[PDB]
DNA sequence: CTGGAGAATCCCGGTGCCGAGGCCGCTCAATTGGTCGTAGACAGCTCTAGCACCGCTTAAACGCACGTACGCGCTGTCCCCCGCGTTTTAACCGCCAAGGGGATTACTCCCTAGTCTCCAGGCACGTGTCAGATATATACATCCTGT
DNA sequence: ACAGGATGTATATATCTGACACGTGCCTGGAGACTAGGGAGTAATCCCCTTGGCGGTTAAAACGCGGGGGACAGCGCGTACGTGCGTTTAAGCGGTGCTAGAGCTGTCTACGACCAATTGAGCGGCCTCGGCACCGGGATTCTCCAG
């Protein structure tokens, strides 16, 4: 009798959470019914690759839970995540490690 | 109350960051050149910071008072909302 | 509301069934998710009120969602969603 | 015995770019913000993460220039970087 | 698998 | 609303009475107004959410000056809006 | 009697035509009283000062016609107006005159 | 006609000359002209592919003024003069 | 005859060209680049007039910031000529790539 | 350049412990179920303006040749920065205490949405006319190759 | 350098012209007046957590020294780019013509707000225990100069 929403589409997000903070947003006059639905899935699709990578991340890294260094490793070796986030600052993130091919000894 | 304390920001701290960021070789004058950096980028986000606190009303600058200052001018800062 | 962490375990169990996440590391994908939501919910406000119109419905987000991701997010994340009201609106 | 020079400072930025934590003693860092927001409002109170959230940007936009700034060193055939290329690469950034 | 042709990852293997 | 060239051209023979502005030269500040107007409500209206606040007064408008124009701006038109509103209380 | 609220606060933006924007913009659920005329104080100052710096160049060219070169160059050159219009370009605006004292002769 | 191909080229010499010399350039070496039509050719369809999906949004098959100023608006280079 | 120095007519053009404001691409072949572009993303589009005429006056302020931007890179490294390293580094710099 | 060389990063196992992770109640937020009413879909129509084509100018692009100034490689100098060692400073930690101020709760009022009536400001649409553009001649301030 | 020849560049006058400024009618959006209700002000709690201080350990900063590697200035080659002239290609007017589609209006209806009653999903709390960390111990792995 619950059948709660997010269910119906298969999901793991909350729709209605999301329903909620769309009405008090301050977005629009008006939510349509299949607008929290979408969004949902698009919420779950972007985390969904994220802990994908940084889940291979720290299993090259021989740890069994992810720490920040693997958000900062998983993200910054895109081009479309690194795209996404260029402009973002990750708590306890680190650099990639790049150096560049002058300063290297020679012979 | 506070005398000059820019100087805390030590030459081999300097140092450390020019590591992370892949420099093998810094030259002197920049010691003195980077702290001229961290006084104009710090007085661009506690200004910020500041007047949330202000609106706010409160005495106490939060964590978020300093993200959203620092949403602001762009640098999006994760791990502490 | 107060976070998503409940919500992100589930995804993490789903797609690497033995990994964990740290509480540091799930602060930051709780603030991940709080950013793109006021990016797309943010710009598909816009939208509204660029056709005079006071609904945000499924399309006013599909075209927000073409603008905001690069690339293939975009032609996976529209086929993402468009799975989900079709299976929400048959169910 | 001893190294030649550079191949030490090499070892450390193989060493600091596989490390995450913070590059700056913590207690002079919460003494420069004390006196930066004394200017502001006086006798301002901090929360201890607000001042662990100004140490984490700060020291990624720090960082953030010194991969911009070692460009510029090597697009004028040099190795060492100069205050030239510090208040260039924040020119081309628009500062 | 949870989920491969709904995630995007084709070249290459790194 | 479809302009402040009104607006904009009394001010302009209040501060310069003798010149003139073209129509493209108006555009632009018809532009210009439009522009800051939906930089400070647009920025205000995330200092009510800020704090769980529903009204946008005065006092919301003020720390959003300040957040956005730099430097003696921010210290001229503070003191100029407060005058206003003063002035508006006052008759 | 009218007495338009623009009228009564001394100011000459529109206050009403503000104050709708505002309701009309799903900024908040209320706007205060004080808050649009808040506003148009400072939307007429900002607007003051570029036709101040703007009327100056065109008297410069010995001009009366106010032209956007003229806009363009009352922006940039001050430096607190182009801390705020530092993304922002200009249709018809052009560039400063400003040439690299390295590539002087000789 | 129908398939248009290549007016890449149509952006000439002369013409990136002038737009350097309102930067100040004195001298131009000759590979700069064809990286030019490279970048801006990458900087047009980043505006082209926002500007269309506004239109394809409100459904016309027209792409106006306004439609460009949203996707400038957008990227951080807001246009004055256009609406 | 008269002939003048190799950079005295540079530097005339670009007392020239800072001078005035008109567009300085030739709006025909920029009027014909747009819709090669456009057909990659719909078939059968159609531009109001200001429409092309916000790309040009974007664009052409678009790359006039490249170019002074490549001038100093140019100066920094002690040259006067641009060399297309100048252009790929400020816009690695300004992260746009 | 090879070679031990010392130094260093890697892999190894072992404590071990604090933080993930899974229980538990339980309550506040999501769901179900109706019910207005209006936003919005849709058809129809007007007519703007955008596409297409015409020729005819002519400005501008193109191509070519030439000389030269700049890029660039090379060399040499030196000095400034790295590396290493010793000494000194103070960050760091743990502990403690005090109270300011954040946070929450009641309470009440004053402020704002809302409605209706009302009307004048500001739109659209006109129309003269002067600022400005263009042209032409003059005077002038250039560059510059000679001397 | 001087000089003057030469080339642009500024200056003054004259003459169009079409966009700007002004006026007018109208109309619809702002103002006035009033009511209702709830958001927010305000006082009064609590008690978290921030500030302050202290002492000890010791890591890190500071200092000095020596040396060599890199910055930098100088020099020279030579070639790629500016300047300019002649040729050629389309841009640019401007004019015509067609119709697609943008814009608008008028119905109408399905969809979302609103509401009330009702659970259970999710929060908080509380547990445990094992992943990761630190320690120690070799184990390879570069780095290095003396050959």
């Amino acid at each position: 009798k619950a059948k709660t929403r997010s269910s119906r589409a298969g999901l793991q997000f909350p729709v209605g959470r999301v329903h909620r903070l769309l009405r008090k947003g301050n977005y629009s006059e008006r939510v349509g019914a299949g607008a929290p639905v979408y969004l949902a899935a698009v919420l779950e699709y972007l985390t969904a690759e994220i802990l994908e990578l940084a889940g291979n991340a720290a299993r090259d890294n021989k740890k069994t839970r992810i720490i920040p260094r693997h958000l900062q490793l998983a993200i910054r070796n895109d081009e479309e995540l690194n795209k996404l986030l260029g402009r973002v600052t990750i708590a306890q993130g680190g650099v990639l490690p790049n150096i560049q091919a002058v300063l290297l000894p020679k012979c | 109350v506070l005398r000059d304390n820019i100087q805390g920001i030590t030459k081999p701290a300097i140092r450390r960051l020019a590591r992370r960021g892949g420099v093998k070789r810094i030259s002197g004058l920049i010691y003195e050149e980077t702290r001229g950096v961290l006084k104009v980028f710090l007085e661009n986000v506690i200004r910020d910071a500041v007047t949330y606190t202000e609106h706010a009303k409160r005495k106490t600058v939060t964590a978020m008072d300093v993200v959203y200052a620092l949403k602001r001018q762009g640098r999006t800062l994760y791990g502490f909302g | 509301k107060e976070s998503y962490s409940v919500y992100v375990y589930k995804v993490l169990k789903q797609v690497h069934p033995d990994t964990g996440i740290s509480s540091k590391a799930m602060g930051i994908m709780n603030s991940f998710v709080n950013d793109i939501f006021e990016r797309i919910a943010g710009e598909a406000s816009r939208l509204a009120h660029y056709n005079k119109r006071s609904t945000i419905t499924s399309r006013e987000i599909q075209t927000a969602v073409r603008l905001l991701l690069p690339g293939e997010l975009a032609k996976h994340a529209v086929s993402e969603g468009t799975k989900a009201v079709t299976k929400y609106t048959s169910a | 015995h001893r190294y030649r020079p550079g191949t030490v400072a090499l070892r450390e930025i193989r060493r600091y770019q596989k490390s995450t934590e913070l590059l700056i003693r913590k207690l002079p860092f919460q003494r420069l913000v004390r006196e930066i927001a004394q200017d502001f409002k006086t006798d301002l109170r901090f929360q201890s993460s607000a001042v662990m959230a100004l140490q984490e940007a700060s020291e990624a936009y720090l960082v953030g220039l010194f991969e911009d700034t070692n460009l510029s060193a090597i697009h004028a055939k040099r190795v060492t970087i100069m205050p030239k290329d510090i208040q260039l690469a924040r020119r081309i950034r628009g500062e | 698998h949870a989920w491969t042709h709904r995630l995007r990852e084709r070249k290459q293997l790194v």
